[PDB]
RNA sequence: AACGUGUCGCGAUGGAUGACUUGGCUUCCUAUUUCGUUGAAGAACGCAGCAAAGUGCGAUAAGUGGUAUCAAUUGCAGAAAUUGCCCAAUCUUUGAAC
RNA sequence: GUUCACCCACUGACAGGGAACGUGAGCUGGGUUUAGACCGUCGUGAGACAGGUUGGUUUUACCCUACUUGGCUGGAGAUUG
RNA sequence: ACGCGCAUGAAUGGAUUAAUGAGAUUCCCUCUGUCCCGAGUUACUAUCUAGCGAAACGACAGUCAAGGGAACGGACUUGAA
RNA sequence: AAAUGGAUGACGCUUAAGCCCCAUGUGCGUGAUUGCCCAUUAUUCCUUUGGUGAGGGCGGCUAUAUGGUGAGAAAGUGUAGCCCUCCCGAUGUAGACGUGGCGUGGGGGUGAGGACGAAGCCGAUGGCGCGAGCCUCGGAUGGACCCGCCUCUAGUGCAGAUCUUGGUUGGCGUAGCAAAGAUCUAACGGAAUAUUUUUAAAUGCAACGUUGGAUACUGGAGCGGGGAAGG
RNA sequence: AUCGAACCACCUAGUAGCUGGUUCACGUCGAAGUUUCCCUCAGGAUAGCUGGUGCUUGUCAAGAAGUAUUGUGCGGU
RNA sequence: GGGGUGCCCCCACCCGUCUUGAAACACGGACCAAGGAGUCAAACAGACGCGCAAGGGAGGAGUAUUGUGACAACUCU
RNA sequence: UAGGAAGACCGAUAGCGAACAAGUAGCGUGAGCGAAAGUUUGAAAAGUACUUUGGAAAGAGAGUGACAUAGAACCUGAAA
């Protein structure tokens, strides 16, 4: 469930998806940079990364990643292009904005005003290691919620 | 320490109790009462098919 | 595992006589929870005709007169279901221990079973489990007058044995007389009481000085 | 500045706790109570309208016959019997197997 | 195999030592010290010898610090008054 | 070559032997980056990105000098960063 | 005369802040007999706890309604200690013993509680006890049982055993996914595009199958065509 | 995938003077590493040190003293 | 008065363990939940509770009973 | 083999290995070895018609039910 509550329900659109199959850690920092933005704006900004023109910051996951110049818009080194957390991300985002529609609001105003990204349930393979070992293989998905108000 | 005791003789060192590799060797009344009722009982009923001999 | 346990007999024998006496005063009964408050006399006797009841009806007007249903009534409302896993182990349901009648034999308990806390006993064979419950002293009991006539016969005196138990007496007392009270404040005790002496005055305020110099 | 640290509200991850119990363990009693060449115990293969496992049954194959009870079965069909008990029967390939 | 030793040669000079007898997740594995085998002496024998001889797997750093370079960024009440 | 041989020696076999040996040892010719004394180049890595994604280890942690101490301290005393 | 740079503890100190010795308030050759600082020590005071503890009261007649003052008093080892005075001790490993000392599952008694909400769970909910712990409050938690007191009984209290079984975890988006040479192009297919409102490039990347064409490998002891064992 | 005595089940929870562990609170007391014997020297038995339960008594003192004084003996550093 | 979070001056070696001696460059120690170790039987001794006493106490059996009934009661030249 | 009486016993890591398609799945050439797992939603499936975005999975509304933060291996739902 969502875990906070929008001030003015009428001009407040939601969306959601579960057990999401991206990496959390990448799909932590794609999602939290858009936080605060207006919807126009953070659709353009992923447009841009997909074009390799502007990069994600890693803010928190980022132990041992390379440098780059595109960081410095974010006031930081450390910076990448995880195409597919961000594919998933403007797919969430015309969900949202459907609802917006639907509900009469105006796209082109809305606000985004909570993003929030957590670990769901992993998934078990397995590797073969030398000396007739075997170790665990796992996958890690990822909840988004997030949800956008109208000013 | 030992001190001023009996020597004791207490006569225990075979296979008596049951245990996880023994079948043991014991012997319980759990079925005194019951055996108690069922020999009257048995009694009585002789009693009245061979009346009226002693 | 040894479950079972042996006790001497002049014991077991000591324990009943013991806990019968605790019922012929009504102090005990009601400490001990009984509700006594319509009871003309206690121990209460009553007469034989209650053998020949055949139906219910006539045992509950009967106890309603000696005043004895506010017992049942209490047990009636006791009733209720038992807390943990021993309501899962054939032992739903609890109540409490009402009033006891004696009979002189087992006969003539056709009215009176089925009644809801009441218990029937036999002058020939009573037990301790019944008569102290919980081995608190006290039980409220009802007797018959040809049970009640046949206690020095059973029991025997002080002086004349038993004819039921063998050689059995009742144990003589420790004290003759067990009022302490009453000796500790007769005259003869007090006339040979040390004599009182003046006690010194309460201290007052201003605390008294210590330094004998000064 | 950012990273990092701490507290409160909410949300994830996980399956403890409590209350439940058609299961287990232990003791006691009663019988017109003790298998098989007249082929046993075990083992294999099959059988339902839709039926993999499990249950029942054997080419008369989720059953034929007798008896007591007295209207169901039930997921959907389908019809206008079912359940308990038991005498009469059927009883595939093997296995002491001859 | 040597530390040690001893010779040849150059030189101004070929001083003496320490750092877990510096230094094996730096190397090498000649020696020492397994299992195979030969000799001498010893033992009745299985076997022994600080006697000789030949053959005999050298594993792991992505963590913290130290060191080397490489960048981002606050801050004088050394973040506040 | 020599032999007072700690402790050589005759089927516990002595001495010698052409041919043979992935057997042990010494020297010579040829040859070379083994070395004087290192330099340049290639392919795959490492290095950056997309996707995917472990293990080992893990009391707590991680700047030094001297001191004393279980006689070689990250923590204690004094000093210095 | 020694092996990292370093030690009267450091700075520093030379009419000493060094060595040997002598003194003391206000006033040092007229104030005789205390210059000042720091203890789990000494004196004194308050409180607790235990005694080889020491004393005292306990036969309730002065008199008194509410809207001269109001509550207690148990003949007692042990308490919410019957009450009031006084004296002496109090640390401690291995170890012994005591406790009307705390807590858990179930039996016998007694007394209550619950759909106007039991058990369980949560907490910047406070109060009580030296303590083990007990109780109240709130739940924008839960949805059916449970507890106080006296006794009986036991599979009765966890921080570590290279402990057992589950779950979670930094390391960490890190180490890597490097033998067998290698793919390119157009059309079609596909939801996988040529996805923008706030001219074209600088704002939808990357990747998949088939067919035609190109390039190249296996090189007959073959990534050819058939069998046994095994499946 | 096991050999200076294979594998499976059982006797078997084999024995261990040796290593590791052993779960609430407060209160009153509180040590020893020494003697003799033991195939005894990483262990026991035995006396000593300690706790509990007391018994018989006394109340200023019996059968008191890790101390003096007086008298009288012992000794070869 | 209590509780929460900072700040200042002062104080302050890591727990469990064997050991004469542990902060140790001595061993076990990533985190949480639920489990996890002086028990039962039999012989004897001492302390304390209870009954009887120059006597004390049975056992095995037997007699009478859907009733709290595998209990309880009784069994003497 | 048919039945009965029960219990100061255990209460899903306990009690038989097995409260469940358990001597089953799985392992070993073989003799043999051998688990995990309460379907405990709700009184009743009344188990979410229909609108809308999406290839789908699902999301946003609507509806049943006293409660859907009782939504399907669904009571309660702790700690790390
Ligand atoms: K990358
Ligand atoms: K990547
Ligand atoms: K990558
Ligand atoms: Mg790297
Ligand atoms: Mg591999
Ligand atoms: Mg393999
Ligand atoms: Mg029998
Ligand atoms: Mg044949
Ligand atoms: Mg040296
Ligand atoms: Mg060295
Ligand atoms: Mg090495
Ligand atoms: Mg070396
Ligand atoms: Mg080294
Ligand atoms: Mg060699
Ligand atoms: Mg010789
Ligand atoms: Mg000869
Ligand atoms: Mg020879
Ligand atoms: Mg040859
Ligand atoms: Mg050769
Ligand atoms: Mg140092
Ligand atoms: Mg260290
Ligand atoms: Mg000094
Ligand atoms: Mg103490
Ligand atoms: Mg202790
Ligand atoms: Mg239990
Ligand atoms: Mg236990
Ligand atoms: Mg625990
Ligand atoms: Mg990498
Ligand atoms: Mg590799
Ligand atoms: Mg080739
Ligand atoms: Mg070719
Ligand atoms: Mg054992
Ligand atoms: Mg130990
Ligand atoms: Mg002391
Ligand atoms: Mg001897
Ligand atoms: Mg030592
Ligand atoms: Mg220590
Ligand atoms: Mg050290
Ligand atoms: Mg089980
Ligand atoms: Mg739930
Ligand atoms: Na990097
Ligand atoms: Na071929
Ligand atoms: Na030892
Ligand atoms: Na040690
Ligand atoms: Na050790
Ligand atoms: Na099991």
């Amino acid at each position: 469930h969502y875990s906070r509550k929008p001030q003015v329900s009428s001009k407040t659109a939601k969306a959601k998806i579960a057990d999401l199959r991206c990496h959390y850690k990448n799909t932590f920092e794609t999602a939290n940079v858009i936080n605060g933005m207006k919807l126009r704006k953070a659709q353009q900004l992923y447009r841009q990364v997909l074009a390799k023109t502007r990069c994600i910051p890693f803010k928190r996951y980022n132990g041992k990643i390379g440098n780059t110049a595109q960081a410095k818009e974010w006031g930081q080194t450390k910076g990448r292009w995880p195409r597919k957390s961000v594919v998933a991300m403007l797919s969430l985002l015309k969900n949202a904005e459907a609802n917006a529609i639907e509900k009469g609001l105006d796209p082109g105003k809305m606000v985004i005003k909570h993003v929030q990204v957590d670990q769901a349930p992993r998934v078990r393979r397995r590797t073969f290691r030398a000396h007739g070992r075997i170790t665990p293989y796992m996958r890690s998905p990822c909840h988004v919620q997030l949800f956008m108000t109208q000013p | 320490p030992k001190g001023n005791n009996a020597i004791p003789h207490v006569h225990q060192r075979k296979h008596w109790n049951p245990c996880s590799s023994q079948k043991g060797n014991v012997k319980v009344f759990f079925n005194q009462p019951a055996q108690k009722q069922r020999r009257r009982r048995l009694r009585l009923l002789k009693a009245k098919k061979i009346f009226p001999r002693p | 595992r040894r479950w079972h346990r042996k006790i001497n007999l002049h014991q077991k024998r000591f324990a009943v006589v013991s806990a019968l006496a605790a019922s012929s005063l009504p102090a005990l009964v009601m400490s001990r929870g009984h509700k006594i408050e319509n009871v003309a006399e206690v121990p209460l006797v009553v007469e034989d005709g209650v053998r020949a009841y055949e139906k219910t009806k006539e045992a509950m007007t009967f106890l309603k007169t000696v005043g004895a249903i506010d017992d049942v009534n209490r047990v009636n409302d006791s009733r209720q279901i038992r807390a943990g896993r021993g309501k899962m182990r054939n032992r739903r349901y609890v109540a409490r221990r009402g009033p006891m009648l004696v009979m002189p034999d087992n006969k003539g308990t056709r009215a009176f079973r089925n009644i809801f806390g009441l218990d029937l006993a036999n002058v020939n064979s009573l037990n301790l489990l019944h008569l102290a419950p919980g081995g608190h002293v006290g039980r409220f009991i009802i007797w018959t007058k040809s049970a009640f006539e046949k206690l020095d016969k059973i029991f025997g005196t002080f002086t004349e044995p038993s004819t039921v138990k063998s050689g059995f007496m009742l144990p003589a007392p420790m004290l003759t007389s067990t009022d302490v009270t009453r000796i500790m404040q007769s005259e003869e005790v007090r006339r040979v009481l040390k004599p009182k002496k003046l006690q010194p005055k309460r201290p007052s305020r201003y605390r008294q000085p210590t330094n004998g110099i000064r």
